[PDB]
RNA sequence: UUGGCGGAAAGGCCUUGGGUGCUUGCUGGCGAAUUGCAAUGUCAUUUUGCGUGGGGAUAAAUCAUUUGUAUACGACUUAGAUGUACAACGGGGUAUUGUAAGCAGUAGAGUAGCCUUGUUGUUACGAUCUGCUGAGAUUAAGCCUUUGUUGUCUGAUUUGU
RNA sequence: GAACAGCCUCUAGUUGAUAGAAUAAUGUAGAUAAGGGAAGUCGGCAAAAUAGAUCCGUAACUUCGGGAUAAGGAUUGGCU
RNA sequence: CAAAUGAGAACUUUGAAGACUGAAGUGGGGAAAGGUUCCACGUCAACAGCAGUUGGACGUGGGUUAGUCGAUCCUAAGAG
């Protein structure tokens, strides 16, 4: 959704900012609860993990069938119609597929989809992905999936505060870029014929080819990136006014800034505030993944209590956090008689 | 005898011509008014009044007004009519200011 | 017809039973020529069709419009046949600037007189100042609703297991 | 305005130079830039700074004519 | 921007607007040179590096009036 600022007391026993307040950039990810619609089982083979079957839910959301379509509006909406016909019985072709996933498929992942209708984006096309279940036996995982069919999982169930996660996203695109900015090469001197935002020597005489390791112009951005070790600073609830309120501020205000998040809107759903930046731009789908190792660092184990969250306007230099505070500063106005 | 409607619109030439080169601003305003009429009445055949042209060019190439109050009347082609039976005629309507005005149907009466 | 078992690329293995045909296991009866003295002397397979029958449901993509989380062009996230959908305008929020036109003031450095015999009588003016007035103007063009108004919603091509 | 310089406008003339769409890189032309200030480079190349007018002030040297707009400072609108 | 003409108009014509040259002009004349390009009347073959209904193009025609303006006369450097 966007970036904002927090103030928190810093606690590392030995820094010169120990027990002193620090101002930190944070990224807000609006995370409405994702619906679990289906699961897939992967049998391990000497060629890797191979999916053996996918079992879907009985009723699928309109947004998920929109994901399955391209010209959704001029469609008969016939999607999983015969799958739901296969359904509506006890286990006519469903208990068998789940039993196959139990008997085989060492790795089982649930197919989940986002609530783009809850998110302020104009997409209406949900994002469907897989999420791997990482505990218990395969029978336990598939029982979990079948129990959670058509059910919405909230992010407070998976991600905790003071936790290190990884953000997987496609970074912001920047089109065709020159080598000077795409690779950070030294600019050529001002008196260079035929341009200077270039690499002067792109290779020796031999080998008589341009090598792959020489910097060239082309696409910048829109790359898949997986950045690790981002600390969750808050897991806030959408069904909760005073989201940005802490024990230090105690002001009834929502994480959404004054005038709304720029280019995005509001955070009327559950949200996560992570420390620092994450790959991708605003409005972009990001994937938040658990850490692949146990990180202590005496930084991952830091307990974070937020003292203040910035909710001033990001659409300029906003001097006020709340409309009540703005009115308190400026007094009565001509427009409000 | 339908498709002979006349409506008063307000077009935001500001958002239309944001970031345009100064020497192309009034020609682009003309083309944007044509596209506006096409989007609101579906008629490719958009004919602009010379007085509307004067309103657009009132302050030179780069001086196109921020908001223009237009009167778009969809009419029926005649006198060796073109491929489209319908055409739109875009007129200027004199107002003290073009702010605070909402699109309104006007009738021949 | 009855159990299954087999996921590494399972596409294979018996059986439970009913029906039918051969049996060289041991003995008989008829036939074979002439393809002429040999000539591979013709015997098994990723597809279909004016066609026949044991049965099944009537989908999408693409162009055009749109979008801007993309973009040299292609591509790429999106939307569009009645939805609390989309769009064009208007309030709000937000932000940028800095107090709008007009009107009024015994305000303003000063420049030229009246007579009804000089503590507000007044005129031809006068950059600026003050008040209405944190006013006015602009605000998505890459920040939202049509609780307000108004409109839009069946145009063209292709896809054989 | 010192000014047939640069800017704007009467008379007169022209509106001619293939166009449309979009706004990637690299270009050509024009700009801006924190803090530093030539560390860049053969070299301050290129650019920047200076600049009109009034007043004050103006050195070494000198062929006494200059140097000299030396250097170096201040002021500049509108109105009555 | 509209209208006209036209089979056909971004480019022709006529109105309307926006502009430009800005009087050492993109104005009004001339010298050398060109030679009919001047002017009127008709349309796509070529030409006007797009188009063209327009043209310095194509076809057919019309146009240059001197005692006073020049030449003519004189002499210059010079030629002979």
């Amino acid at each position: 959704a966007g970036m904002t600022t927090i103030v928190r007391d810093l606690d590392r026993p030995g820094s010169k900012f120990h027990k002193r307040e620090v101002v930190e950039a944070v990224t807000v990810v609006d995370t409405p609860p994702v619906v679990v619609v289906g699961v897939v089982g992967y049998v391990e083979t000497p060629r890797g993990l191979r999916s053996l079957t996918t079992v879907w839910a009985e009723h699928l959301s309109d947004e998920v069938k929109r994901r399955f379509y391209k010209n959704w509006y001029k469609s008969k909406k016939k999607a999983f119609t015969k799958y739901s016909a296969k359904y509506a019985q006890d286990g006519a072709g469903i208990e068998r597929e789940l039993a196959r996933i139990k008997k085989y498929a060492s790795v089982v992942r649930v197919l989940v989809h986002t609530q783009i209708r809850k998110t302020p984006l104009a997409q209406k096309k949900a994002h469907l992905a897989e999420i791997q279940l990482n505990g218990g036996s395969i029978s336990e995982k598939v029982d979990w999936a079948r129990e959670h069919f058509e059910k919405t999982v909230a992010v407070d169930s998976v991600f905790e505060q003071n936790e290190m996660i990884d953000a997987i996203a496609v970074t912001k695109g920047h089109g065709f870029e020159g080598v000077t900015h795409r690779w950070g090469t030294k600019k050529l001197p001002r008196k260079t014929h035929r341009g200077l935002r270039k690499v002067a020597c792109i290779g020796a005489w031999h080998p008589a080819h341009v090598m792959w390791s020489v910097a060239r112009a082309g696409q910048r951005g829109y790359h898949s990136r997986t950045s690790i070790n981002h600390k969750i600073y808050r897991v806030g609830k959408g069904d909760d006014e005073a989201n940005g309120a802490t024990s230090f501020d105690r002001t009834k205000k929502t994480i959404t800034p004054m005038g709304g998040f720029v280019h995005y809107g509001e955070i009327k759903n559950d949200f996560i505030m992570v420390k620092g930046c994450i790959p991708g731009n605003r409005k972009r789908i990001v994937t938040l993944r658990k850490s692949l190792y146990t990180n202590t660092s005496r930084k991952a184990l830091e307990e974070v209590s937020l003292k203040w969250i910035d909710t001033a306007s990001k659409f300029g230099k906003g001097r006020f956090q709340t409309p009540a505070e703005k009115h308190a500063f400026m007094g009565t106005l001509k427009k409000d008689l | 005898l339908k498709d002979v409607v006349t409506r008063e619109y307000t077009i935001n030439l500001h958002k239309r011509l944001h970031g345009v080169s100064f020497k192309k601003r009034a020609p682009r305003a003309v083309k944007e008014i044509k596209k506006f009429a096409k989007l609101h009445m579906g008629t490719d055949d958009v004919r602009l009044a010379p007085e509307l042209n004067q309103a657009i060019w009132k302050r030179g190439v780069k001086g196109v007004e921020y908001r223009l109050r237009l009167r778009i009347s969809r009419k029926r082609n005649e006198e060796e009519d073109a491929k489209n039976p319908l055409f739109s005629y875009v007129e200027p309507v004199l107002v003290a200011s073009a702010k605070g005005l909402q699109t309104v149907v006007v009738e021949e009466d």
